[PDB]
């Protein structure tokens, strides 16, 4: 559209390109996400521009609100409220010997909770949630970007991935979020990502090593997932605080029920939210 | 390049994974493990007694080894 002003590239994510631009009549400052459509089959309907104007119209104050639509020229444009930095980058701000000031880690967690609760209320997924998608303004607000859009298209990115979809499940659900929260989690205690793994068996390895490998008794059926082998390592459950520091016991806690193996029994965000390590929540 | 993993243990075993290009992957058998003569001509290189324990099917490129540890 006419409308809008390109100012400089800011990345790339997997869908297309992502500018800084500004409105010309509001002088508001915007992310611009430009995506090139896929041509498509005659006698096929595109879920593709109905989903994303659903998306739309969620609003809430920790999720990162698509303003707009355009479509100009077979190429959909994304508008967004403008946010400098993430928590990647947030992260690498911070020097050598110091942490996260523990007050704003709670503060943050209780944030992406919230969003995340907004979303899993009204049928809706991340599936691919990291540092990367979620942005900060400089008065200490945290939002999840990217929402929704891989089931609108799709048919460091391990890292914070679970076990039921490591394994081969047929089916997933609303706690995959919930255990990318953990390992964020932990990564905003620590500065360093919980399970740093090179593949996705070293991936699985590594949350073995940490939580013990599963069996039946711990997790019922894993036994009889696509990828599951009984010649894997055999590590004790046990010694999660060694991997994990700047976190008192109700941290650990909370951490250690956003960890559980079995996604049935693994704690759910509305549940996480009146946890105790939120008690003694601050200003901000 | 092969790439070779650092070592990591069990109370039984020692482990070891090696990453080969992904145009040497079409020659790994998708059907049985392999013996210690089949690995060395992919061209890895280690000591005796590592044996090839499993596949994970979606990284067909990654051998997996184990080796007991002595008592
Ligand atoms: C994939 C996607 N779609 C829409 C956005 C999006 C939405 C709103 N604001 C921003 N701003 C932004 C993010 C990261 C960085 S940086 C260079 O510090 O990494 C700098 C500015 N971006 N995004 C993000 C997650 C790229």
């Amino acid at each position: 559209m006419e409308d809008y002003t390109k100012i400089e590239k800011i990345g790339e994510g997997t869908y297309g390109v992502v500018y800084k631009g500004r409105h010309k009549t509001t002088g508001q400052v915007v992310a611009m996400k430009k995506i090139r459509l896929e041509s498509e089959e005659e006698g096929v309907p595109s879920t593709a521009i109905r989903e994303i104007s659903l998306l739309k119209e969620l609003r809430h104050p920790n999720i990162v609100s698509l303003q707009d639509v355009l479509m100009q020229d077979s190429r959909l444009y994304l508008i967004f409220e403008f946010l400098s930095m993430d928590l990647k980058k947030y992260l690498d701000s911070i020097p050598p010997g110091q942490y996260m000031d523990s007050s704003l880690v709670k503060s943050y967690l209780y944030q992406i909770l919230q969003g995340i609760v907004f979303c899993h209320s009204r049928r809706v997924l991340h599936r691919d949630l990291k540092p990367q998608n979620l942005l900060i303004d400089d008065k200490g607000t945290i939002k999840l970007a990217d929402f929704g859009l891989a089931r609108a298209f799709g048919i460091v990115t391990l890292w914070y991935r679970s076990p039921e979809v490591l394994l081969g499940s047929a089916r997933y659900s609303t706690p995959v979020d919930i255990w990318s929260i953990g390992t964020i989690f932990a990564e905003l205690a620590t500065k360093k990502p919980l399970f740093h793994g090179d593949s996705e068996i070293d991936q699985l390895f590594r949350i073995f090593r940490a939580l013990g490998t599963p069996n039946n008794e711990v997790w019922p059926e894993v036994e009889s997932l696509q990828d599951y082998k009984n010649t894997f390592p055999k590590w004790k459950p046990g010694s999660l605080a060694s991997h994990v520091k700047n976190l008192d016991e109700n941290g650990l806690d909370l951490l250690s029920k956003m960890l559980i193996y079995d996604p049935a029994k693994r704690i759910s965000g509305k549940m996480a939210l009146n946890h105790p390590y939120f008690n003694d929540l601050d200003n901000q | 390049q092969i790439y070779y993993s650092d070592k990591y243990f069990d109370e039984h075993y020692e482990y070891r994974h090696v990453m080969l290009p992904r145009e040497l992957s079409k020659q790994v058998p998708k059907t049985h493990l392999m013996s210690e003569e089949e690995w060395r001509r992919l061209g890895v290189q280690q000591s005796l007694g590592w044996v090839h324990y499993m596949i994970h099917e979606p990284e067909p490129h990654i051998l997996l080894f184990r080796r007991p540890l002595p008592k």
